């Protein structure tokens, strides 16, 4: 759901989403690391889970759609400043 | 006496542990070299002076 | 790489190499003394090789020998890079402590022979600067590299 | 199962010689040949070909001629005056490539078993694309998926010996790209390294507009072995933040005192050298 | 033997005496199990051990699977005391065959380690380097290659 901008999960959402107990989700986030669908850690200072995830799947048309807007944006901006760095060296270029 | 690496509180009387960074040399060979431009600056400094 | 042709004996009266109205024999080799032992230049001569050498095989034998393109913008990230920037340095002061030592000798001991009598690949600008540029094109190329990554991923 | 392929620098040159020899008659816009080879390991070897005569029409792109009669005797030729180099497969141009590869392949499958191609590409050769090399496996093409043939990659490379690097050095001798880089060479590396960066994305733009807008049927494979990629690329944290500066400064600190104070010094040095040598000669004229 | 693999197998030795315990009475034939368990000493202390067995293959699979823990947690997942759970885990770090480091004045405990500068920048730039320009090298030519299929 989220795009790795705060893939910080805390305990009580997976509670909440799997409506499972508070004490399960740490042997149900050791199985899916087990099995090997994700490759996050666990914290328990604040009992946030890291989530570093490998396991993709069908992203159905319409969120192809912004996929390409991902990847015009990042377009723009490898293209623009290559002209920076082109248009101040080049003088020293050659 | 240096035979451990830690620090003490009065104010917890808790005992901490922590390390030392081994990273100090390149600083150090390069403050030595500003001892060894100085003195070449003098050298001529004089030089400039004993002959316009 | 050479080539030859052989000249016959009927024109022994007359000049061998029957050469004419150029100026171009005099360059691409002085018959050499290796070869001049044998038969040059009385049995065969010499004969001048250039190469026809073209565009769309020129550029694809330049851009497909010698080229990387992901690795313009790699790392070689800092665990040799930052241990090679202490690995110049060290001698450098010491390089730098024998260029303290002739510039404070500095006596009229007829300084353009005593310049020219220790001519020895060394100390006062050729053991010098070298390093100072070699210390300045390794750290730059790191660090703007280290920075366009920022920039460009994210 | 190979590593990579190794192409000797005399058989793509001998391609463009053969595409010049049949360009006074040019009709064709692709030649097909022989690619000698000698297989080692896991990474192949190529350095030696030739070609064999053949045609293909546009209409129906299935009626081809490779020649197995001048196939035989001009490689037994080859293995005559050189017993070490045998086949490993074959190449051809024109990188928009003709479907009828599959026939080509699995005809002088016979010759080599595990047959290799490489594409050149003699026109295109301007941003990044030195040649391209295919492998043949068939599986049928997925789980719950009809049959295939399925071209898949192996990566390639432009190979080096002694005494071809002698007929390189001695070729160039015009700009050469100079050993060990300058300033200015690192930057263009840093220049034109970037400026195929878009362009390996402007054709990945490319396929998932006409993809995802609707017209070609989509792969499955390609769209979650893409997804991958948008969720690795770093971001920006307190962690990363600390850090760049512990050691950017680091690296600052070697540019700052100790390159550009003793370049001064020696420069300095060269002052009051050039003004003594000076003015003694100038007031000892006379 | 299977459960003792790796990963947990997800267990806990309550669990472990009240299935297997059966094992080690009066079955079929049973009687290795009689034979190495269940004596007056020399299967008594063989008890303790596999108890040690089963903790020690509980911290290793901590050690992969956590950043930090607090102290009451491990107390209660390893059947034991939080005063054993501390002389226990202070062995194995003396022996280092664990590499952990704790803090008993708030019984957080951390599992990873301080991680360096050259060591941060050294893993931003492998994921830079080696899986976000081989991979979009790699999904260019998967890309060619349907163009291959699809048209015409």
């Amino acid at each position: 759901t989220r795009p790795a901008n705060h893939r910080q999960l805390t305990f009580e959402e997976i509670a909440k989403s799997a409506k499972i107990t508070v004490n399960e989700v740490e042997l149900l986030v050791m199985k899916a690391l087990s099995v090997g669908l994700v490759k996050g850690s666990i914290d328990e200072v604040d009992k946030r889970v890291h989530m570093t995830w490998v396991q993709p799947r069908v992203l159905d048309l319409q969120q192809i759609k912004g996929m390409k807007d991902r990847l015009e944006f990042w377009c723009t901006d490898v293209k623009s400043m290559e002209m920076l760095v082109e248009h101040q060296a080049h003088d020293i270029l050659t | 006496d240096k035979k451990f690496h830690g620090i003490l509180d009065q104010g917890e009387g808790v005992l901490i542990i922590f390390d030392e960074p081994p990273v100090d040399k390149t600083y150090e060979a390069a403050l030595e070299t500003i001892q060894n431009m100085s003195k070449v600056v003098d050298s001529l400094y004089n030089k400039a002076k004993k002959l316009t | 790489i050479d080539a030859f042709r052989l000249i016959n004996a009927n024109m022994m009266v007359l000049g061998h190499e029957p050469r004419q109205t150029t100026s171009n024999l005099g360059h691409l080799n002085k018959p050499s003394i290796q070869a001049l032992i044998h038969g040059l230049n009385r049995h065969y001569y010499s004969i001048t090789i250039n190469y026809r050498k073209n565009e769309l095989e020129q550029k694809m034998l330049l851009n497909l020998h010698k080229k990387s393109w992901m690795e313009g913008l790699t790392l070689q990230d800092y665990s040799e890079h930052c241990k090679h920037n202490e690995s110049v340095v060290k001698e450098m002061l010491e390089l730098a402590k024998n260029y303290n030592k002739a510039v404070e000798e500095e006596d009229k001991m007829t300084p353009e022979q005593l310049a020219i009598k220790n001519v020895g690949k060394q100390d006062p600008k050729r053991h010098l600067e070298e390093h100072v540029d070699v210390l300045m094109t390794s750290n730059i190329v790191q660090c703007l590299a280290a920075m366009l990554d920022t920039v460009v991923f994210k | 199962a190979v590593q990579k392929v190794v192409v000797h620098p005399l058989v793509l040159l001998s391609v463009v010689d053969h595409f010049n020899r049949i360009g006074k008659v040019g009709n064709q816009k692709r030649v097909v040949g022989v690619l000698l080879g000698s297989w080692q390991k896991k990474v192949l070897d190529v350095s030696n070909s030739f070609a064999v005569p053949f045609d293909e029409d546009d209409k129906d792109d299935s009626v081809w001629f490779l020649d197995h009669d001048y196939l035989e005797n001009m490689y037994g030729m080859f293995k005559k005056v050189n017993a070490r180099e045998r086949i490993v497969g074959w190449y051809h141009t024109g990188p928009k490539l003709h479907k009828n590869d599959i026939a080509i392949n699995e005809l002088m499958k016979r010759y080599c078993p595990n047959s290799v191609l490489v594409i050149i590409d003699v026109k295109p050769k301007d941003l990044g694309l030195p040649t391209e090399a295919y492998i043949s496996v068939e599986e049928v093409h997925d789980d719950g998926t009809p049959t295939s043939k399925t071209f898949e990659h192996v990566t390639s490379e432009i190979g080096a010996e002694e005494a071809e690097e002698v007929g390189v050095e001695h070729l160039l001798r015009d700009i050469k790209d100079t050993t060990v880089g300058t300033l200015s060479q690192r930057i263009t590396n840093q220049v034109h390294g970037l400026k195929g960066l878009n362009s390996k994305l402007l054709d990945i733009r490319s396929y998932l507009e006409k993809v995802a807008t609707g017209k070609l049927p989509i792969n499955h494979q390609i769209i979650y072995q893409l997804q991958d990629v948008f969720n690795l690329l770093p971001d920006v944290s307190l962690q990363e933040f600390v850090k760049a500066f512990y050691l950017k400064t680091n690296d600052q600190m070697v540019v700052v005192y100790l390159a550009s104070l003793i370049r001064s010094v020696v420069a300095l040095h060269n002052l009051i050298n050039n003004k003594i040598a000076n003015r003694d000669a100038e007031k000892k004229e006379g | 033997l299977l459960k003792l693999f790796t990963t947990m197998e997800l267990m806990r030795w309550s669990t472990l005496v009240e299935d297997y315990g059966m094992e080690l009475r009066k079955g079929s034939l049973e009687s290795p199990a009689t034979d190495v368990f269940g004596s007056t000493e020399e299967g008594e202390k063989r008890w303790k051990d596999l108890k040690n067995r089963v903790v020690e293959h509980n911290i290793r699979i901590m050690a992969k699977y956590y950043t930090r823990i607090t102290m009451k947690r491990m107390a209660q997942l390893l059947d034991l005391s939080v005063d054993e759970s501390e002389a226990f885990l202070s062995n194995l770090v003396v022996n280092k065959t664990i590499f952990a480091k704790v803090d008993r004045l708030a019984g957080i405990i951390n599992f990873q380690r301080p991680k360096d500068p050259n060591n941060l920048l050294n893993d931003w730039s492998q994921k830079l380097n080696s899986l976000m320009s081989l991979v979009n090298k790699t999904t260019h030519l998967i890309a060619k290659e349907e163009m291959i299929h699809n048209l015409q």
